[PDB]
């Protein structure tokens, strides 16, 4: 976001619903939930251009 | 009531005691090398602390 | 371009680091600067509601003065914050990679031969 | 097509000056038909058939100026056996403006032709040479 | 040159704040007071250059400009506070305001130490001359030359910034004297070329160059006296420091690309001197021949001598006063008689004796004689072209053949000759016109006696 | 009474007035608290 | 003062702005390399947050 | 016809005031602006400031460098050695290149 | 207009940018945009003029089809990658569709035919909510992907922006179409700075908007709608023609204003990024917006145009326009170029 | 004698929405 807000407060307003393996209702998991949690997980801490 | 009528005067008076305060200025902060020249590399006297301020 | 830091608190004006920057010494040309632009606002506020322009809203000129050094006290408090941590990751990252930026030999005026020009 | 504009600088100038005049026709009509769409657009005419005579005329003109744009610089080269030399491509871009000017009929047009066209023309030339970058991916 | 700036800076409130019977006095005052304190930079005991500060530094080359510009605005107010009589008390001290903004600003140019701290105090000077010329002008035609002198000077200064922004990221700070000690050989290539045309078209329009020159007329035509004077006598000076200036980190491919600027400036001053001697006007035949003067300068800036360099100074310093002078005389005559026309005052010789002696003096500065600095700008920058090549010499002679012919015409046809008698409206004298005369004059005669003073980088 | 109106600055609205003065001086105590502490804490964390 | 004031001065001018160029340049040089490979603290690109991924047991096992 | 203010004619100044400056309409602001010109024009800045440009010493090192160079003429004529070498600079401090 | 609706249009108007730049996903994002464009219809058609009613009705369909082209690129981004937000691998066709879309959402060339006439027709307040507020929320989207959009398009839109905008203002005597132009030439140059740093992307957003307020402040004192109109000023109001001069001056880009640094650090950037034949044509477009400019200042300030009768009872009334803020916008906007560093990050 | 300044011909070159 172009102002963090959202990250300042502590709130949530839609950071829950960003991706696949993010908060399902009921425990039902999306297609490709190991996938692409083993792409995030890969991605965080290193930026955009390691990530790629 | 003079210096009421005249007090227009002394506005360039500071100007120029302000401009030489701040010159001042200038050669403190630009003395990384006071005495340091290769060329002008005298042992102090003993009345002196410094070359030139 | 560095919103992107490790450590970097979402939307902080002035983070704890910060603190240990020193402080602008509060009479120094651009807080001076800004006061002068606070006293030319409210001398611009009395032509314009046609007043006179000195004689005219003594209080509102104090409060335009007092607030401009304020802001610009606060905001050069954060641009040096700003300019120190950029110097400091060029410098993290010079000494992080040191054979990215070897350290040159510059050969004097015995060996370099530079052409002539002749001004003739 | 961007394997074709490739192929226009891999031979040095002076050489297939029947190939460098076609692609710089082609190059000057899509450039023509691009204005023309955009002219007829903006600007609607009264029927199709003077919209479309109006599409073919500014594609003619700006096929014209492209051609003996090409041509001229081409044939320039290989008299002055000089392949890499700007001013050959400002004789081009004079002989574009005179082709704009006689499109348009009138030499005042022709002369500002000329000398814009001769500028750019050369300004190219020495970007090709000397690797100047007109769209640069972000460095710094 | 700092205790220069601030009591310059210091004028403004002393002007907003005086009263409207005193304003005129104090800030006259005071500028000669400014002009008295700027007086101090020839204390030059030793070869280094005076660097004041980290932005600030005098040269052999920048004090007597500097000199010259702290000179000059008590003359600009001397010679404005009359066609300001009939006039608002809040206008006059915004045209006081904006002289002394000029003087300013053209303070802290010439004392630069930066080449982009240079670029924005050119257009801070670019500003109010166009405020002045546009508000203050007379005829309608000043809106028109407003706009020539503000986009020629325009579209010649971006290609300066770019190229100083282009050094600035190849070398690092672009400083004088870096640039000067880790100067470094161009390649000689295109790049370079176009480099080199976009540092110099600034400097060679601002001038003005020949073909290039159509602002000048129309601007010294429409502008007030004061306008007239800041021009001629201190902007056209301006380009010709920032060529001095920028010209060291051009080497070598100056050599071969001086060429078409010094064959534009030797047959500009040809025409332009034909101009004089053809011109119904008399501002307008004043600002050819400061024209083909800084033709003269231009020339032997690009021979890059140091005669050439030394004549180019002490010309700077001579034509600035002597066109000051001449615009003072004409716009005297303005006043008198309400026209501008060359011809339709003639007889001035008998009813104004002590102004047509000024006149002479001042005409006389303008031929060249000897052993005025103008004859020795003209005569070292004759001696640096003809060493670089001797063919220079005829358009030379013409030059100043035609030199003395416009200048004796002048004089001939302004104050010899049968009295006008119909004009009535002539007014003796005014002790502030003949003070603002002998306050020029007298500079003249002093640097004539001591020419050291105006030599410049070089010698 | 001069004008056939009453101005609306015929009268200084003092409440304007009193709470211009009083944020003016507040901001200067508060600027000049911080500056000092600030010097404090420099010093403090630099052993000066 | 005398000319060894002005000669000192104007070596602190030159020592001062030999410094500004040269930090300038390693400036220019460590924002190319940052761009070129983004590994310090700048030009760091951002990335879907990790703590937004559910860990417990769900309704189908093969996840 | 659009209500514009007739062309004002300017008035000989003289007739009011025959000792006039050219500087202000009223005598008393006249003749005083006249001495502030005069004053500070003519007396403190070309004369004071004529006479401080004249006694500027050994502006940009003219004397000191006439005194030097009759000394290293003194040196070198009395021991044999030319008054001006053909190099500069030593050339054993220079190391040219080998080809 | 009752204050109930007064309050709920200013909120929305005031919510839907703010969501925008405070929301990750894109989607959010978008509704934000969409937020914005309701609720700034209705005060675009409060005059209840035929001109009010066109003007809404062309900017209700260019920015309906912007936001749609946004959309699509938003569920083309999640139906690619599975996310809301265009991470690093999202498809170059669906940054074009965004960067078209969101170009057309600002009104930049040659996308620009709609902003001089959606800008005349309204009232004054509308046109500077408009030109100032509605243009940080695509500046907030095209900001968040800042070094996955495709330069080229990006420094032909930006280019042909300025040409156009430039062209435009020269042509305009209108000073609602002339602030449009200049808005399009504007944001041409905020669009070539984008890829390379957005740090001075909005710095130029700032100092255009800090410029363009208390202008538009003038322009509402006494409802000056044309050129004749900002001349019988020195009549009308004549302690302002020195500022409208500087404000117009700074506008320009003439040194030592403070509106000359965005230009400026804007150009030095892109010689740092190696674009030369780019910088030389923008700056050169931006000496012909500084005509126009010159232009108009010469009608308003330096000559006196004629006035006429009526003024004279404008001269007996007196004023409480100018509000409080329009002295410290005009000296921020005028006097700042020395604090050039502090306004740098 | 005094300044020039603009009339109706001049004022009214500017009134007609398209310059
Ligand atoms: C009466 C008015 C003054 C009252 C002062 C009262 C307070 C007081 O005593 O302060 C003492 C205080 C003590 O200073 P210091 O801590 O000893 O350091 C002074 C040194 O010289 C160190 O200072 P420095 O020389 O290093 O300067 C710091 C630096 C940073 O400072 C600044 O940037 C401020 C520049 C202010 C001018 O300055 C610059 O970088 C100079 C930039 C110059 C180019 C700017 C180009 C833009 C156009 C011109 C300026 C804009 C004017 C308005 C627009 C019109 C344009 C024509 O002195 C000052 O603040 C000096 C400036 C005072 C005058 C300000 C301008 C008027
Ligand atoms: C670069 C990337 C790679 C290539 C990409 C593809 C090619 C791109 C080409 C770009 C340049 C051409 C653009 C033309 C635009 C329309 C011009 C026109 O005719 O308007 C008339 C039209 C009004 O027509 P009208 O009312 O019927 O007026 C009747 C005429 O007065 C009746 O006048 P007339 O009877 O005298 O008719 C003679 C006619 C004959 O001329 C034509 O029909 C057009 C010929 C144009 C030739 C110029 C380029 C030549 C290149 C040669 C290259 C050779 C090889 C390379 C080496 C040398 C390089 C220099 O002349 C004209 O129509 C001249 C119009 C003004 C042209 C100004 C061009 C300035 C830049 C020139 C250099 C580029 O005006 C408009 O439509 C104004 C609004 C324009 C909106 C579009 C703005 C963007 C334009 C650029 C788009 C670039 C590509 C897309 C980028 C992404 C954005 C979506
Ligand atoms: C000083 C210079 C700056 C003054 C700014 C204020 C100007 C103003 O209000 O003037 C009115 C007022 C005079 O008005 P008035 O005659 O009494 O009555 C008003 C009339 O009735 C009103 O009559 P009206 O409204 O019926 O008609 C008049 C109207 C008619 O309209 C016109 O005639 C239109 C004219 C259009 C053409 C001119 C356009 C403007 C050109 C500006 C400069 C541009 C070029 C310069 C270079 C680039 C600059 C970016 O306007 C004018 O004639 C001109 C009005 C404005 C003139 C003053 C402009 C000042 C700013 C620009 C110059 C200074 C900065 C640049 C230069 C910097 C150095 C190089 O002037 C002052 O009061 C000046 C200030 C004097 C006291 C200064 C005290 C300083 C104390 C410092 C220590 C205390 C604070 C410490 C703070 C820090 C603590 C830590
Ligand atoms: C007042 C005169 C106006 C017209 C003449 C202006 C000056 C003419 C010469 C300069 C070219 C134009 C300005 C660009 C300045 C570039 C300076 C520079 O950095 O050069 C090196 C650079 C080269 O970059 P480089 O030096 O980094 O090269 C790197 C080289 N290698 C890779 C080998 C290490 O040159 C350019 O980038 C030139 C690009 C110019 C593009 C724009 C041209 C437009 C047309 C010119 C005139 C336009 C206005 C007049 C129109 C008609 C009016 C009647
Ligand atoms: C009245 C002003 C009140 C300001 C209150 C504090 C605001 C704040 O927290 O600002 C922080 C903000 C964002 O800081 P950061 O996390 O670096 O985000 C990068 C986005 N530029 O920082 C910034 O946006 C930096 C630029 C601030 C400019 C302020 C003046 C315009
Ligand atoms: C060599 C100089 C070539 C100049 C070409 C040019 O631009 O000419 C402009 C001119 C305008 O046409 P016009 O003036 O109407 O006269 C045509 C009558 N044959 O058009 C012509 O003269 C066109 C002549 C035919 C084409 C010649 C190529
Ligand atoms: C990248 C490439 C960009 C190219 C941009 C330019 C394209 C070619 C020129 C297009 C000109 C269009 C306008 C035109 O025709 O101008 C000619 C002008 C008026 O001539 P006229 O007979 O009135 O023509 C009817 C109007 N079209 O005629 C004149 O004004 C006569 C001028 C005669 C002298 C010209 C000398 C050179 C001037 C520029 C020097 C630059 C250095
Ligand atoms: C970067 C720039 C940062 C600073 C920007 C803001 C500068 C100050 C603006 C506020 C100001 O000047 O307020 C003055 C005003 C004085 O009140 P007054 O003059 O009486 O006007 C009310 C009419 N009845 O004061 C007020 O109306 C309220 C005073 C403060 C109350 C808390
Ligand atoms: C520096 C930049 C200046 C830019 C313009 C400035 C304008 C404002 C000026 C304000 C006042 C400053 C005056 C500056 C020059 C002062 C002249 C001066 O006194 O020079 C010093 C000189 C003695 O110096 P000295 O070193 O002995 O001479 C060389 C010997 N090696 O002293 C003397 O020789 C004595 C001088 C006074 C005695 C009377 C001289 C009368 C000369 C009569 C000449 C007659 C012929 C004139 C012909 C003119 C033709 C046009």
């Amino acid at each position: 976001p172009f102002l963090d807000i959202q990250k300042k407060l502590g709130i949530s307003l839609d950071r829950h619903f960003m991706f696949l393996s993010a908060e399902q209702p009921y425990k039902n998991a999306a297609r490709c939930h190991a996938f692409e949690k083993e792409w995030i997980e890969c991605a965080h801490g290193i930026g955009g251009t390691r990530a790629k | 009531q003079l210096l009421r009528e005249h007090w227009v005067h002394i506005l360039v008076p500071a100007g120029f005691v302000f401009g030489c305060y701040l010159d001042r200025k200038d050669d403190e902060k630009l003395t990384a090398f006071r005495n340091k020249s290769m060329l002008f590399q005298r042992e102090l006297r003993p009345n002196e602390e410094v070359t030139w301020k | 371009m560095m919103n992107g830091r490790p450590g970097h608190e979402p939307l902080k004006f002035l983070p704890d680091e910060a603190r240990s920057l020193p402080p602008p010494k509060l009479n120094d040309p651009r807080l001076v600067y800004m006061g002068l632009l606070g006293y030319c606002t409210g001398l611009m506020d009395n032509m314009l509601r046609m007043r006179p322009v000195m004689r005219a809203g003594l209080h509102r000129q104090l409060l335009f003065v007092t607030s401009f050094v304020f802001a610009g006290y606060f905001y050069l408090k954060r641009q040096n914050y700003l300019y120190a941590v950029k110097d400091h990751d060029m410098f993290g990252y010079i000494k992080l990679h040191p054979e990215d930026f070897p350290e040159k030999e510059k050969k004097t005026y015995a060996e370099i031969l530079e052409p002539f020009h002749p001004v003739r | 097509v961007k394997r074709f504009f490739e192929s226009y600088h891999e031979v040095p100038d002076g050489t297939q000056c029947h190939r460098k005049t076609y692609i710089t026709t082609a190059l000057g009509g899509i450039c023509g038909i691009i204005g023309s769409a955009y002219s007829v657009s903006l600007n609607p005419a009264d029927s199709t058939l003077e919209a479309v005579a109006r599409v073919g005329r500014y594609t003619f003109t700006a096929a014209a100026i492209g051609a003996m744009f090409g041509l001229t610089t081409c044939v320039s080269a290989q008299v002055r056996e000089k392949p890499d030399d700007p001013l050959n491509y400002f004789i081009g871009g004079c002989a574009g403006g005179l082709t704009l000017g006689a499109r348009t009929h009138s030499y005042g047009t022709a002369a500002m032709g000329c000398v814009y066209m001769g500028t750019a023309a050369a300004l190219f030339k020495i970007g090709k040479l000397e690797g100047w970058e007109l769209f640069p991916t972000p460095k710094v | 040159m700092l205790k220069i700036i601030l009591p310059s800076l210091m004028l403004l409130p002393l002007t907003w704040l005086s009263s409207p019977k005193k304003t005129w006095t104090n800030v006259t005052s005071y500028s000669f007071l400014i002009s008295l304190t700027s007086l101090t930079l020839l204390w030059q005991t030793d070869e280094n250059y005076k660097n004041f500060s980290n932005m600030f530094s005098s040269d052999p080359l920048s004090t007597p400009l500097i000199i010259l510009t702290a000179w000059l605005l008590p003359l600009m107010l001397m010679a404005s506070q009359n066609h300001l009589k009939k006039d608002n008390n809040v206008l006059q001290k915004l045209y006081i305001s904006m002289l002394i903004s000029l003087q300013i600003l053209l303070i802290m140019t010439f004392s630069a130490t930066e080449l982009i701290m240079f670029y924005i105090l050119f257009e801070a000077t670019l500003i109010p001359t166009l405020i002045i010329i546009t508000r203050w002008g007379n005829q309608t035609e000043r809106l028109n030359a407003g706009i020539y002198f503000l986009f020629y000077t325009l579209i010649g200064s971006i290609p300066l910034l770019i190229a100083l922004i282009l050094i600035q990221n190849h070398v690092g700070t672009l400083n004088l004297m870096i640039l000067s000690f880790t100067t470094h050989t161009l390649d000689a290539s295109w790049s370079n070329n176009l480099l080199w045309l976009a540092c110099m078209m600034a400097f060679l329009i601002k001038m003005p160059l020949y073909g290039v020159h159509l602002w000048l007329p129309k601007a010294h035509v429409e502008a007030p006296i004061a306008g007239s004077m800041i021009l001629a006598a201190i902007l056209l000076k301006l380009g010709s420091y920032g060529m001095i200036r920028i010209s060291i980190i051009l080497d070598p491919l100056t050599k071969y690309m001086a060429y078409p600027f010094i064959l534009l400036s030797l047959w500009g001053m040809i025409m332009t001197s034909s101009i004089c001697l053809r011109q119904t006007d008399l501002k307008s035949l004043i600002a050819y021949s400061s024209v083909s003067h800084m033709a003269l300068v231009i020339a032997s800036i690009m021979i890059q001598t140091p005669w050439s360099f030394m004549g180019a100074t002490m010309l700077m310093i001579a034509h600035g006063l002597t066109s000051s002078l001449l615009f003072c005389l004409a716009n005297s005559n303005y006043e008198r008689i309400h026209s501008r026309t060359m011809i339709m005052a003639r007889g001035l010789q008998m009813v104004f004796p002590l102004m047509a002696t000024w006149w002479l003096m001042a005409s006389l500065a303008n031929l060249a004689l000897p052993p005025s600095i103008n004859l020795m700008g003209e005569l070292f920058i004759t001696m640096s072209l003809f060493s670089w090549s001797n063919f220079t010499i005829i358009l030379m002679g013409i030059n100043i053949i035609i030199t003395g012919m416009y200048s004796m015409y002048m004089i001939i046809t302004t104050q010899r000759g049968k009295l006008t008698n119909h004009m009535i409206n002539l007014q003796p004298s005014h002790t502030r016109e003949l003070t603002l005369m002998a306050l020029h004059m007298i500079p003249l005669i002093l640097l004539t006696t001591s020419p050291k003073l105006i030599t410049g980088l070089t010698m | 009474k001069f004008y056939v109106r009453e101005p609306v600055n015929a009268k200084p609205n003092w409440l304007a007035v009193g709470l211009s003065v009083g944020a003016s001086v507040f901001m200067w105590i508060y600027l000049i608290q911080t500056h000092n502490e600030d010097v404090l804490e420099y010093k403090r964390r630099n052993g000066l | 003062d005398g000319p060894e004031k002005n000669y000192e001065k104007t070596l602190a001018i030159l020592q001062i702005e030999s410094e500004k160029a040269e930090l300038r340049l390693k400036e220019q040089e460590v924002r190319r390399l940052m761009r070129a490979r983004g590994d310090g603290p700048w030009y760091q690109f951002p990335t879907p947050e990790k703590e937004f991924i559910d860990h417990s047991p769900k309704a189908t096992p093969d996840n | 016809q659009w209500q514009e203010d007739p062309e004002p004619e300017d008035e000989n100044v003289y007739a009011k005031n025959p000792d006039f400056h050219g500087y202000d309409s009223d005598p008393v602001v006249d003749v005083w602006n006249m001495r502030a010109v005069f004053f500070f024009g003519f007396s403190i800045v070309l004369v004071f400031g004529t006479t401080f440009v004249a006694y500027v010493p050994d502006y940009r090192m003219q004397e000191w460098a006439r005194r030097e160079a009759e000394r290293l003429v003194k040196y070198r004529e009395v021991n044999g050695l030319p008054i001006m070498e053909s190099n500069y600079f030593d050339p054993s401090k220079i190391q040219l290149p080998e080809d | 207009m009752n204050p109930i609706t007064l309050a709920i249009i200013y909120f929305t108007i005031f919510l839907g940018p703010v969501i925008t730049m405070s929301s990750t996903n894109l989607m959010l994002m978008w509704v934000g945009l969409e937020f914005s464009l309701l609720a700034i219809i209705p005060m675009l058609i409060n005059k209840k003029n035929p001109r009010s009613t066109e003007a809404a009705t062309k900017y209700f369909v260019t920015q309906a089809t912007a936001s749609m082209i946004i959309l699509l690129a938003i569920v083309l981004n999640y139906k690619q990658l599975g996310t809301w937000m265009f991470q690093q691998q999202t498809n170059g066709l669906i940054l074009n569709m965004t960067l078209m879309a969101l170009s057309m959402k600002l009104g930049l060339a040659p996308f620009h035919f709609w902003l001089p006439e959606v800008t005349q027709g309204i009232p004054l307040h509308m046109g500077l909510i408009l030109l100032t507020w509605q243009k940080i929320a695509p500046l907030s989207i095209l900001i968040q992907i800042y070094p996955l959009l495709n330069s080229t398009i990006i420094l032909m839109l930006a280019i042909t922006s300025i040409f156009m905008g430039a062209w435009g203002g020269l042509n305009q005597t209108q000073m609602r179409k002339i602030m449009a132009y200049s808005s399009i030439a504007h944001m041409g140059w905020m669009l070539a700075i984008l890829p390379y740093n957005p740090s001075l992307t909005l710095l130029n957003l700032m100092i255009y908007i800090i410029l363009t307020a208390p202008m538009f402040m003038a322009l509402m004192l006494n409802n000056s709608m044309t050129i004749n109109s900002i001349s019988l000023l020195w009549n009308k109001t004549p302690a302002m023609l020195t500022m409208i001069s500087l404000m117009l001056l700074s506008l320009g880009g003439l040194p030592p204003l403070t509106g000359f640094l965005p230009k400026w650090i804007i150009i030095t950037e892109l010689m740092k990024n190696n674009c030369l034949i780019m910088a030389t044509l923008m700056a050169m477009m931006a000496l012909l917006n500084l005509f126009f400019y010159t232009r108009l200042i010469y009608s308003t300030s330096l000559t006196m145009f004629p006035t006429n009768n009526n003024s004279k009872m404008m001269t007996h009334q007196t004023k409480t326009k100018p509000n409080l803020m329009f002295s410290t916008l005009a000296i921020m906007s005028t006097m700042t170029l020395p604090l050039a560093p502090q306004l740098i990050t | 004698a005094r300044q020039w300044q603009p009339d109706i011909e001049w004022a009214e070159q500017f009134s007609g929405a398209v310059m």
